[PDB]
C-alpha cells in the first residue's frame, strides 16, 4: 500500500551537547513515482505537565522523491531554551520526527532523550539554575517507537 | 419474575459474575456442609482435590449417611467429577455437622431427637452423647481448648462436652437447662478468649455467656426479632454478628452491647447461617429463606457512593448470589481457598462457586 | 437507611463517572504486565484520563465507520477497521 | 426459627459447569465505561458484544503497552517508582497531546 | 375557555414573611403533583404557600377562580396538606397566622435549646450556626415544619426517619434577629477501620455524612452555603469522632460549591505548594494527609488533581 516507507533512523552525534544541532540520516524507499514533496518536521517537547511547551524546531521539504532507495540528512538547530522550563530542562524527555507525504503524515518515530550533566560532581550537586554548557543530551535511538499510518498517496 | 426466570437471567449471566462454579443434585437434599481442612494436594492436568462433609434428610424414608465427597476444582482457583470418598450409617439425620478444629479426623453431629454423635472418618461412629430430648441446631467446636463442645437443642438445654480427654466423653460436662425461654437457635464459640460463648435464642434475647464464672451470663441484649445465627470475627476480638427474622445483619461491640453498632439491610426474609471470613477481615456472608446470598465488605458500612451504583443497594454489600431456587439450608467458606464457598439448597442441589470480584 | 435524598429523581438516569468503575488493583495489575514493579499513589487518575482518552477516539472511530457503512450495529469488525486508524506501531525499524 | 424441609428424594435430573478463562479487567464494568461513552455521544447505535470485547482487548493492550514504555521512561530517569510525569512522557510518545 | 390545566411549578408560590413577604417558586413539584407537574381542574390557580421567617409557622391559602366539581378531579390543598405538618398549619385565615405567629414568636428561644457550633459574620451581619438532635420535640416541631423545602428544593429528597436517632440537624440564624437562613441534615454511620484500629480503644468511630444542605432562596448567593458548609466541616474536623467526611448524591450545585471550599481549604493549609513541589510523595504521607483532612478518597484524588493545575 505505502510508497514511501521509512528503513531506518540513525542520529549522528550521540550523545551531544544539548546546544549542538540534531542530525538524522534518514534511509528509506520509494516504490514508484509521486508528485508531491515529502515534509520532514521534528517537535521537541519542551515539558511533561502540558504540550504548550512543545516547540516545532524546523520543516525541510524535499521533492521530487527519487524512485528506489534515498538517503536523507535532516538537520535542525536545538531548542530555544527560554521556552523550556528552568526545572524541566534536565532529565527525560522525549522528541518526535515526522515524515508526511503533501501535508499528510504517514510516519511518526518517537524518541526518548535523557539529558545529563556531564561530570559527576554535577549530578550529583547539581547546582541552583542549570550550567547550559555542560549538559549533554542522549537520545535513546535504539528502538524508537515509530507509527505507521496509511494515506492517500500520488 | 419467577423462579426459573430468575435462574435463566442468573445462568446467563454466571460468566461475568464467578471464576468457578458446579452445581451438582443430591440424591437426598442435606442440611449441613463444610468443608474439611484438607492441604491444597497438586494433581495431574490441573485437578486440586478439597474434601466436604455433607449431610442426608431422608424424612422417614430410607437409611441416612454421613457422607465424606470429594470435589475436584481447576488449578486456577488457588491463584470435573464429584466423588463420595465415605459413607456413614448415621440415626435420624444430621441438621448440623463440624469436624473437630484439632483433629480432622473426628466429626460431631446433632441430629433431629438433639441426639449427639462422634463419628471418626477412619473407623465410624466412636460416641454417643446424648443429653437433648428435641431436635437440636447449635453445635460448635472450641478452636482453642481441643474437644470443647457446645450443643443446642429446642428444649431451652445447652449442653458443654469434653471429648479431647478419653475419660467419661459420653456425659456432658456441664448442663443449662435455664439459659433461655426457648429454642436455642444457635451458639457459637469466641475465637479468642476461650471461655467465652455466644447464644441467640426464639425468646428474642441475644447471650454472651462466660464457663468460669459463677454468673455464667455476661452480657444479655434484646433483639428487635428472634435472632436465628451469629459469629465472631476471626481478626477482632470485640466484634460480634447476628441475624434473625428481620432481615437486616446486626452487628454488635462486645464491650457495650447496649446498641448495635449498625445494621446491614438487603435480604429480604429470615436469615438461617452466619460466617465471618478467616481470610479477609470485615468479610461477612450470609443465607437466609430468600434463597439468598450475600456477602458484605464491613469496611465499606456507610461509603460514599456514585449515583449510578447508589439504586444497586448499600455500599457494604460486596454480592449477592441468586443460583438457588429456594431456602438455603447451609454453607461453609473454604478455609484453605479465600472466596470459594459451598453452599446446599432445599432441593436436593449442591453449589461451589467462587466469585469474580477479586478485589478484597 | 439514613438516606435523604433516596426519593425517585424527576428524569431519566444518566451515566456519570464510571471510568471510576477501573478498580485501582485493576490499573495495577495492567501495570505488572509490562514489568511496573513500583507504582506511585498519586498516578491513578492520570491512568484513568488516558484510558478514557483512548477509549473515547476508539469508540468515535468505530462509529464513524459504522455510520459510514451505512448500518445501525458496531460489530467486532467495525472495531477492528477503528483501531486500523490507530496506526501501526514497531519498536525499532 | 428455622424451618425442616420435607424430604423430597431425587432421580436423575429430578449438573452443570463453568470455568472462567479472561484478561486483567473485569468485563462488567468495562461495559459500564463504554456504554458511559456511548451516551455522550449521543449515539443510538447498538454496540455488539463481540465488538465491547474487542475494545476491551485493544483497551488493555494499549494500557500494557505505555505501560511498558512508563516503565522504561522511568528506568532512564534512574528510579523504579513510575509517577505522573512518566506516563505523561510515554503518551507523549504516541503523539497524544 | 379550554384552559383547566396549569403548571405546579409556577401555580406553587412559596413565601417567607419578614417585615416584607419574599416570594418565589420552587424547583421541584413533581413528589406532590406527579410526574406531570400538572394540575388539570383549576382555571386561574394560585397556591400560597407561606412561612414566618422565624418560627417557619406554613399557613396554606389555595385560590381558583373556578374548580371542575367532578369527583376525579384532584384535591390541590388536601395533597399539598399532606406533606405539611399535620394540624400545624393555617388554612386560609390570614388573621389567624399572623396572630399565631406573633405569639409564638414570644416565647420561640430557638437558640436557648440548641448546642451552639460556631459563629460567623458575612456582610457585617452575624450568623450563628446550632446544632440539635431529631428526637427533642421543638426540633421535631421545627423540622417539619421546615421539611418540605427538602422536597420543593432537592431532586429526590425523601422526609427521614426522626426515630432514629443517628439524626443530627443543623441551623443556620440570623443572630441579633432569630430569623432562620437555612439548614443541613446529617448523619453518623459507624466506621470499621480493621481490627486493630477498632480493638485498640473503646470509641466507637463515625463516618459522618452530609445528607440535606438547604439555603432558602431568599437568602442565597450571599455567601452563607459556603460558611455554613465550612461551619460544620469544621465542627467535624475538631470532632474526635469523627473520620470521614462524606455528601449524599451530590447534585453539581453542591459538587461546586464543595470543591470551592474544599480547595479553599486545602491552599489555607499549604497542600498547595507540598504538591506542586513533589511528585515522589510517598503512601505514607499521603494516607497521613488524607486522614487528616478527614475527606473521603476519591474526593481526595479530585482535590490532589485539582491543586496541581493552580497558576
Ligand atoms: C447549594 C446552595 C446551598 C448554595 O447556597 P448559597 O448561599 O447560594 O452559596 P454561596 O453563598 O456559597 O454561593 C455559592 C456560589 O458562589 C461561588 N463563589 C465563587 N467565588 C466565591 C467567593 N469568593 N465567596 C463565596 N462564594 C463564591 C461558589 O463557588 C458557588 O458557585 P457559583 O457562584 O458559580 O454558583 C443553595 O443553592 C441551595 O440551598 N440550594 C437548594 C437545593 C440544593 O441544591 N441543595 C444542596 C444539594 S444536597
Amino acid at each position: 500500500m505505502s510508497v514511501v516507507s521509512l528503513l531506518g533512523v540513525k542520529i549522528v552525534n550521540n550523545p551531544a551537547p544539548f546546544l549542538a544541532p540534531y542530525q538524522f540520516e534518514i534511509t528509506f524507499e520509494c516504490l514508484e513515482q509521486l508528485q508531491k514533496d515529502l515534509e520532514w518536521k521534528l517537535t521537541y517537547v519542551g515539558s511533561a505537565t502540558s504540550s504548550e511547551y512543545d516547540q516545532e524546531l524546523d520543516s525541510l521539504l524535499v521533492g521530487p522523491i527519487p524512485v528506489g532507495v534515498n538517503k536523507f540528512l535532516f538537520e535542525a538547530d536545538a531548542p530555544d531554551l527560554k521556552r523550556i522550563p528552568t526545572s524541566e530542562i534536565l532529565g527525560v524527555t522525549v522528541i518526535l520526527l515526522t515524515c508526511s507525504y503533501d501535508g499528510r503524515e504517514f510516519v511518526r518515530v518517537g524518541y526518548y532523550v535523557n539529558n545529563e550533566y556531564d561530570s559527576e560532581e554535577l549530578t550529583q550537586d547539581p547546582p541552583a539554575k542549570p550550567i547550559i554548557e555542560r549538559i549533554r543530551r542522549n537520545i535513546l535511538a535504539e528502538k524508537p517507537r515509530v507509527t505507521r499510518f496509511a494515506i492517500k498517496w500520488d | 419474575l419467577s423462579v426459573d426466570e430468575e435462574y435463566d437471567l442468573w445462568k446467563s449471566n454466571v460468566p461475568l459474575m464467578y471464576d468457578f462454579v458446579s452445581e451438582t443434585r443430591l440424591t437426598w437434599p442435606s442440611l449441613t456442609v463444610q468443608w474439611l481442612p484438607t492441604p491444597v494436594q497438586e494433581l495431574d492436568g490441573g485437578f486440586i482435590k478439597q474434601e466436604l462433609i455433607i449431610g442426608t434428610h431422608t424424612s422417614g424414608e430410607e437409611e441416612n449417611y454421613l457422607k465424606f465427597a470429594e470435589i475436584n476444582l481447576p488449578k486456577e482457583i488457588l491463584s470435573s467429577n464429584i466423588r463420595i470418598t465415605a459413607k456413614y450409617e448415621h440415626e435420624e439425620e444430621i441438621t448440623r455437622a463440624r469436624y473437630m478444629p484439632q483433629d480432622p479426623n473426628i466429626v460431631a453431629t446433632i441430629n433431629g431427637q438433639g441426639t449427639v454423635f462422634l463419628y471418626s472418618r477412619s473407623e465410624g461412629l466412636q460416641s454417643t452423647l446424648k443429653f437433648h430430648k428435641d431436635n437440636g441446631y447449635a453445635l460448635s467446636f472450641s478452636t482453642l481448648v481441643k474437644g470443647r463442645l457446645l450443643s443446642g437443642s429446642d428444649d431451652h438445654t445447652v449442653a458443654l462436652w469434653e471429648v479431647g480427654s478419653g475419660g467419661d466423653p459420653t456425659k456432658p460436662v456441664r448442663t443449662w437447662n435455664d439459659l433461655h425461654s426457648d429454642i436455642i437457635n444457635d451458639n457459637k464459640w469466641h475465637n479468642f478468649n476461650k471461655d467465652l460463648f455466644g447464644t441467640v435464642s426464639e425468646d428474642s434475647l441475644l447471650k454472651i455467656n462466660d464457663v468460669r464464672a459463677n454468673n455464667t451470663t455476661i452480657d444479655t441484649v434484646k433483639c428487635p426479632q428472634p435472632f436465628n445465627t451469629l459469629a465472631f470475627s476471626h481478626h477482632s476480638s470485640n466484634l460480634l454478628a447476628a441475624a434473625g427474622m428481620d432481615s437486616y445483619v446486626y452487628l454488635y461491640d462486645l464491650r457495650n452491647m447496649k446498641e448495635p453498632l449498625h445494621h446491614m439491610s438487603g435480604h429480604e426474609d429470615a436469615v438461617n447461617n452466619l460466617e465471618f471470613s478467616t481470610h479477609v477481615d470485615g468479610v461477612v456472608v450470609s443465607s437466609g429463606s430468600d434463597n439468598r446470598l450475600m456477602m458484605w465488605d464491613l469496611k465499606q458500612i456507610g461509603a460514599e457512593q456514585t449515583p449510578d451504583d447508589a439504586e444497586d443497594g448499600v455500599p457494604e454489600l460486596i454480592m449477592v448470589h441468586a443460583g438457588h431456587r429456594s431456602s438455603v439450608n447451609d454453607f461453609d467458606l473454604n478455609p484453605q481457598i479465600p472466596w470459594l464457598v459451598a453452599s446446599a439448597e432445599e432441593e436436593n442441589i449442591l453449589q461451589v462457586w467462587k466469585c469474580s470480584h477479586s478485589l478484597p | 437507611k439514613g438516606l435523604g435524598k433516596g426519593g425517585a429523581k424527576r428524569h431519566r438516569k444518566i451515566l456519570r463517572d464510571n471510568i471510576q468503575g477501573i478498580t485501582k488493583p485493576a490499573i495495577r495489575r495492567l501495570a505488572r504486565r509490562g514489568g511496573v514493579k513500583r507504582i506511585s499513589g498519586l498516578i491513578y487518575e492520570e491512568v484513568r484520563a488516558v484510558l478514557k482518552s483512548f477509549l473515547e477516539s476508539v469508540i468515535r472511530d468505530s462509529v464513524t465507520y459504522t455510520e459510514h457503512a451505512k448500518r445501525k450495529t458496531v460489530t467486532s469488525l467495525d472495531v477492528v477497521y477503528a483501531l486500523k486508524r490507530q496506526g501501526r506501531t514497531l519498536y525499532g525499524f | 426459627a428455622r424451618t425442616k424441609q420435607t424430604a423430597r428424594k431425587s432421580t436423575g435430573g429430578k449438573r452443570r459447569f463453568q470455568k472462567s478463562t479472561e484478561l486483567l479487567i473485569r468485563k462488567l464494568p468495562f461495559q459500564r465505561l463504554v456504554r458511559e461513552i456511548a451516551q455522550d455521544f449521543k449515539t443510538d447505535l447498538r454496540f455488539q458484544s463481540s465488538a465491547i470485547g474487542a475494545l476491551q482487548e485493544s483497551v488493555e493492550a494499549y494500557l500494557v503497552s505505555l505501560f511498558e514504555d512508563t516503565n522504561l521512561a522511568a528506568i532512564h530517569a534512574k528510579r523504579v517508582t513510575i509517577q505522573k510525569k512518566d506516563i505523561k512522557l510515554a503518551r507523549r510518545l504516541r503523539g497524544e497531546r | 375557555k379550554y384552559l383547566w390545566t396549569s403548571s405546579a411549578n409556577e401555580a406553587l408560590r412559596v413565601s417567607i414573611v419578614g417585615e416584607n413577604a419574599v416570594q418565589f417558586s420552587p424547583l421541584f413539584t413533581y413528589p406532590i403533583y406527579g410526574d406531570s407537574e400538572k394540575i388539570y381542574g383549576y382555571k386561574d390557580l394560585i397556591i400560597h404557600l407561606a412561612f414566618d421567617s422565624v418560627t417557619f409557622k406554613p399557613y396554606v391559602n389555595v385560590k381558583y377562580s373556578a374548580k371542575l366539581g367532578d369527583d376525579n378531579i384532584v384535591d390541590v390543598e388536601k395533597k399539598l396538606l399532606s406533606f405539611l405538618p399535620k394540624d400545624d398549619v393555617i388554612v386560609r385565615d390570614e388573621a389567624k397566622w399572623v396572630d399565631c405567629f406573633a405569639e409564638e414568636r414570644k416565647t420561640h428561644n430557638l437558640s436557648d435549646v440548641f448546642e451552639k457550633v460556631s459563629e460567623y459574620s458575612l456582610n457585617g451581619e452575624e450568623f450563628v450556626v446550632y446544632k440539635s438532635s431529631l428526637v427533642d420535640d421543638f426540633a421535631r416541631r421545627m423540622h417539619r415544619r421546615v421539611q418540605i423545602f427538602s422536597l420543593l428544593f432537592i431532586e429526590a429528597a425523601n422526609y427521614i426517619d426522626e426515630t432514629d436517632p443517628s439524626w443530627q440537624i443543623y441551623w443556620l440564624l440570623n443572630k441579633k434577629t432569630k430569623e432562620l437562613i437555612g439548614f443541613v441534615t446529617t448523619y453518623k454511620y459507624w466506621h470499621y477501620l480493621g481490627a486493630k484500629s477498632f480493638d485498640e480503644d473503646i470509641d466507637k468511630k463515625f463516618r459522618a455524612k452530609i445528607s440535606q444542605f438547604l439555603i432558602f432562596p431568599p437568602y442565597q448567593n450571599k455567601g452563607h452555603g459556603s460558611c455554613l458548609y465550612e461551619a460544620i466541616i469544621q465542627s467535624w474536623l475538631e470532632d474526635k469522632s469523627i473520620t470521614e467526611i462524606t455528601v449524599e448524591d451530590p447534585n453539581e450545585a453542591f459538587d461546586d460549591l464543595r470543591d470551592r471550599n474544599d480547595i479553599q481549604r486545602l491552599r489555607k493549609l499549604g497542600y498547595d505548594a507540598v504538591f506542586q513541589k513533589h511528585s515522589d510523595l510517598s503512601d505514607e504521607f499521603l494516607e497521613s494527609s488524607r486522614k487528616s483532612l478527614k475527606l473521603e478518597e476519591r474526593q481526595f484524588n479530585r482535590l490532589v488533581e485539582m491543586l496541581l493545575l493552580l497558576n
